[PDB]
């Protein structure tokens, strides 16, 4: 955002033209999949779920 | 700026997501706002995050 | 100048509508902060009328500019050499300039071009985008429909 802020011309931009949410959703999906802390719910019985 | 993250409903129910291998998601809506110090305007979009 | 409920063309975003003229506070004073929503970007733009002339906001030009660009087309014979990167830079700077007549002349040049030659992919992207904003300005210049303005194009474009 700060990078393209200077490269973009005035009176022609909008937050839709400024913001890339692709790295944000990539960070969310990169945490929920393929982390250490995200885990398959070990659920052979409800006590192991709990 | 950035202001007021809010949500929509879920995209799909629980077992439907579990069957179709979709993540049980919900959209993020954010009242984003851009302001120029040069002349001064608000640019109050609603960015889907 | 501007009253609530009037259509008004705001560059580069084009035509938009005023919702109110708020006098909100900064530095003690309260100025002509007109809140204005647009149709494309779906955002509300607080504009002060003290620098509406700075940003160059525009009441919608009608049949004067319409017949102006309609006088320009159907023999829009321009010379530009095969320096087509220079051509694209020139019309991109023109497109940033946001003049209705020049933008219309260049997209009718692009119509004349792809009628024979065929534009590039991003060239056609720029073509369709400028057709979109120019047609929105036209369809609120006559205060009418998008399909009406497109039929207007088809019946004037070398016609
Ligand atoms: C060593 C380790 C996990 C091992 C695979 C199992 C943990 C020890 C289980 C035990 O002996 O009691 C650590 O796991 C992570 C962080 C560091 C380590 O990463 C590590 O070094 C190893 C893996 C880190 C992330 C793995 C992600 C994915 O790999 C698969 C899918 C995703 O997560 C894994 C899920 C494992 C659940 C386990 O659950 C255990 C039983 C089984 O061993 C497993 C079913 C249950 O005892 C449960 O109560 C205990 C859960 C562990 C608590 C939090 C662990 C986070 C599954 C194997």
């Amino acid at each position: 955002v700060r990078e393209r802020m200077t490269t973009q011309d005035v009176e022609a931009i909008t937050p839709q033209t400024l913001i890339n949410i692709r790295p944000v959703v990539a960070a969310i999906k990169e945490f929920f999949g393929t982390s250490q802390l995200s885990q398959f719910m070990d659920q052979n019985n409800p006590l192991s779920g709990l | 700026s950035f202001s007021d993250p809010r949500f929509d409903d879920v995209k799909a129910p629980v077992d439907e997501c579990k069957d179709k291998d979709m993540t049980y998601a919900a959209p993020l809506f954010v009242t984003a706002e851009f302001i120029n110090n040069n002349t001064g305007e608000i640019k109050s979009q609603t960015v889907f995050m | 100048i501007f009253k609530v409920g009037d259509t008004v063309v705001y560059p580069h975003h084009g035509a938009a509508l005023v919702e109110a003229i708020e006098t909100r506070t900064i530095k003690g004073e309260q100025k002509e902060y007109l809140v204005l929503k647009v149709a494309q970007g779906d955002l509300t733009v607080r504009v002060p009328a003290e620098n509406a002339e700075y940003v160059g906001v525009r009441d919608v030009v009608g049949q004067e500019g319409l017949d102006k660009v309609f006088q320009v087309l159907r023999a829009p014979h321009t010379e530009e050499p095969t320096n087509w990167s220079r051509r694209y830079k020139a019309n991109l700077e023109k497109l940033a300039s946001g003049d209705v007549n020049k933008v219309a002349e260049v997209v009718r040049d692009l119509w004349r071009r792809d009628q024979e030659r065929g534009l590039s992919a991003g060239e056609k992207r720029m073509l369709a985008k400028a057709r979109q904003i120019l047609v929105g300005e036209l369809a609120l210049a006559e205060s009418t429909d998008d399909a009406k303005a497109e039929t207007i194009l088809d019946e004037v474009l070398a016609a």
